[PDB]
Formats: structure tokens, C-alpha cells, sequence
């Protein structure tokens, strides 16, 4: 199954992107979204009551439309789907003195294709550890350090992973790349690494927006949208940024002759997402008010953490990308 | 005449998969080095 939850998933996409966005006036940002989503939703099989309503709701869907199980098979055929080359997979990291629900254990096994993975969290600087050696490991070395030993400890850790490598269908050319400036601000000036083709490209001067765009292809199922705003007017194009937009970008981009000049772009973001999933209305399940009543029978959890880290590699023959999301519970 | 088309300024990467229509990355470009 393609696309049933699209529309929820993109529109979490651009709505966490924007709550991003607005809690960092200046830094990079880059995040995977269907990494996110896809942790959350696994996360969601182990709660109950208004805990579950909100974070559902939050990740983007209707409940009076669809039902749980309809979204957790969608999840489910997304990750088959998925799992030149990508791989999306999830793990359970697990004290030995918890003891899942059996319906708990047979839901993440069938939905999500969860590993679980007994480890002693009495001694967080080696499960830390360990789970960051995983997560290394499924991202080709890519996600580094995902978990801190900074961190609080934790009794149960559920982990999305996702990694991509794109292939222009439209290399850069090699020899034509050299040093330029790039101007983060009107009195910030950067020299960079600069990318240039010249052939037929998707592009479109928006009318409606103050942007230039075009739109470029992977060998294989991915493309990418790059959106240049104007001078100042990143925040304007931003808060445009929905699935009608990109249908409207969609209908006007038109092959055209363009030298196109990209960077090569090198970029990591580290969050703790806590406060901006709270500000999008996903607040219970960090409180002592959480019902994980779906995981285990007999204790009372609840989210310390939910943390993100993606990186982007950006050069003359395409994308290599990687991202990861992890959710620590402990005991309330 | 062919079209210029710069960089050179913060800017926006959106990654899908066409397939699925999934949002597999969401950049804000502020710098890039
Ligand atoms: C035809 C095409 O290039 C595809 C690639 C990515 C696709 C979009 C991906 C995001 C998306 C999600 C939706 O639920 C509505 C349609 C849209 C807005 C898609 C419209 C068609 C696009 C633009």
C-alpha cells in the first residue's frame, strides 16, 4: 500500500518543520520526518486513552476517519516499501526488568518489524553506548552519538533509523565546481564549495511567492524540491510550505535552460524535540499523567526524551543522507 | 538564453519519495559549509 497516509504524514512534516524553524532564528535545520513519524507511531501502540488521542492526532490523522489499526498498517507498508539505496528499520532496546505485553510484543513485531534487544540500563555509559553503536551500524556510520550518557537514564528505548542514497538523474559537473561566496546574511559572507550544470532543468519563478525553484530527480522513486526565497523572505516561504503549495509548485515548474549553481551542502541536526512535540499539542506523554498501560501491566511510564539526528551529504553525483529517532521511557 | 540560477543565499531542500509521496528530508539551508 503507496499512499494513505501521506497526507497526515507530510503535513506533520511541514507543520514540525515550521515549530522548528521558529525555535531557531539562525542554524541550520535538517530533519527526516517519515523518521519521526514512524517512531511515534510505534510508540503510540503502547498507549491508551487521552495519551494516545493526542499523539495520534499530533502525528497528523483523523480518528473519526481512520482507525488505529488502518494507520499502523500503513506504517507497516511504508516500512516494507522502504526496507540506488534506502533502509528504514526499527529497534526496542529493553531493561531485563520490564516485561512487555505479549499484544504489545506481537503489535511492534507486526507493524514495524521492531528488533528487541535485551540490555541492562543500571549502567547507561555502556547501553548508550551500545544503542549508538547500533544505530551507527544501520546508518552506514552515518548517525554518530545519537544518545548522550549526558542523558537521563532510561528503563526502555525505542529507535527509528532511516537512510538514503540518491543518484542524480542530472550530475554536477566536476570540473566545474570552484570556490564562491555564499551570503548567509547582508553582512555575513561565506566561501563554499559551488556546484554547477548547465541543461534542462524543472524551474519555476513563482508568482505567487517570493521564491525561485526547481525540482531535481534521483535515478530511482526520490526527487528534491530546492527553493530559493528572496533576500529576506525565508520565513514568508516557510510558512507557505504545504502539500497545495507543492501540488501548485507541481503544475507550474517547466523544463528549462538553466545554469543552475548549488553548493555542495555538508549539514547534521542534533534535536531534543521535547518542546516543540509539546507545542504541537503532544504534551501528556512526557507527564506523570502518561497511560503506557499497553507496554507493560504493572508500572507506570513515561517519555523523558524524544531525540533526532539526520545528516545531509550533498555533492556532484547526488545525496547521502541518513536519520534517526529515539524515544527513552523510564519509570514515572 | 538560459536561466541563472544562484544558491547563494539561505535556501530550502525538500526530499520525497515520489513513490509513496513520503517527506523523507526537510532542510533549512542557512549555511552550508
Ligand atoms: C508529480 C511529482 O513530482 C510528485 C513528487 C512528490 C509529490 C508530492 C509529495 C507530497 C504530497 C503529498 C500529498 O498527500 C498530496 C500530494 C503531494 C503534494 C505530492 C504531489 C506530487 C509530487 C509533487
Amino acid at each position: 500500500h503507496h499512499r494513505g497516509l501521506a497526507s497526515a504524514n507530510v503535513d506533520f512534516a511541514f507543520s514540525l518543520y515550521k515549530h522548528l524553524v521558529a525555535l531557531s532564528p539562525k542554524k541550520n535545520i535538517f530533519i527526516s520526518p517519515v523518521s519521526i513519524s514512524m517512531a511515534l507511531a510505534m510508540l503510540s501502540l503502547g498507549t491508551c486513552g487521552h495519551t494516545r488521542a493526542q499523539l495520534l492526532q499530533g502525528l497528523g490523522f483523523n480518528l473519526t476517519e481512520r482507525s488505529e489499526t488502518e494507520i499502523h498498517q500503513g506504517f507497516q507498508h511504508l516500512h516494507q516499501l522502504f526496507a540506488l539505496e534506502m533502509t528504514m528499520g526499527n529497534a526496542l532496546f529493553l531493561d531485563g526488568s520490564l516485561e512487555l505485553l505479549e499484544s504489545f510484543s506481537a503489535d511492534i513485531a507486526h507493524y514495524y518489524e521492531s528488533e528487541v534487544l535485551a540490555m541492562n540500563f543500571q549502567d547507561w555509559a555502556t547501553a548508550s553506548r551500545q544503542i549508538n553503536s547500533y544505530v551507527k551500524n544501520k546508518t552506514q556510520g552515518k548517525i554518530v552519538d545519537l544518545f548522550s550518557g549526558l542523558d537521563s537514564p532510561a528503563i526502555l528505548v525505542l529507535v527509528n533509523y532511516i537512510f538514503f542514497k540518491g543518484t542524480w538523474t542530472q550530475p554536477f559537473d566536476l570540473a566545474s565546481t570552484r570556490e564562491e561566496n555564499f551570503y548567509v546574511d547582508e553582512t555575513t559572507v561565506v566561501k563554499v564549495p559551488m556546484m554547477l550544470q548547465s541543461s534542462t532543468i524543472s524551474y519555476l519563478h513563482d508568482s505567487e511567492l517570493p521564491c525561485q525553484l526547481v525540482q531535481m530527480n534521483y535515478v530511482g522513486n526520490g526527487t528534491v524540491f530546492f527553493i530559493l526565497p528572496d533576500k529576506g523572505k525565508m520565513n514568508t516561504v516557510i510558512a507557505a510550505l504545504s502539500r497545495d503549495t507543492i501540488n501548485r509548485w507541481s503544475a507550474g515548474l517547466t523544463s528549462s535552460q538553466v545554469d543552475l549553481y548549488i553548493p555542495k551542502v555538508t549539514i547534521s541536526g542534533v534535536y531534543d524535540l521535547g518542546d516543540v512535540l509539546e507545542e504541537m499539542g503532544i504534551a501528556d506523554l512526557f507527564t506523570n499523567q502518561a497511560n503506557f498501560s499497553r507496554i507493560t501491566q504493572d508500572a507506570q511510564l513515561k517519555s523523558s526524551k524524544v531525540v533526532h539526528k539526520a545528516v545531509l551529504q550533498l555533492n556532484e553525483e547526488g545525496v547521502d543522507t541518513a536519520g534517526s529517532t529515539g524515544v527513552t521511557l523510564n519509570l514515572t | 538564453k538560459p536561466i541563472i540560477l544562484r544558491f547563494n543565499q539561505p535556501f530550502i531542500i525538500m526530499i520525497f519519495d515520489h513513490f509513496t509521496w513520503s517527506s523523507l528530508f526537510l532542510a533549512r539551508v542557512m549555511n552550508p559549509v
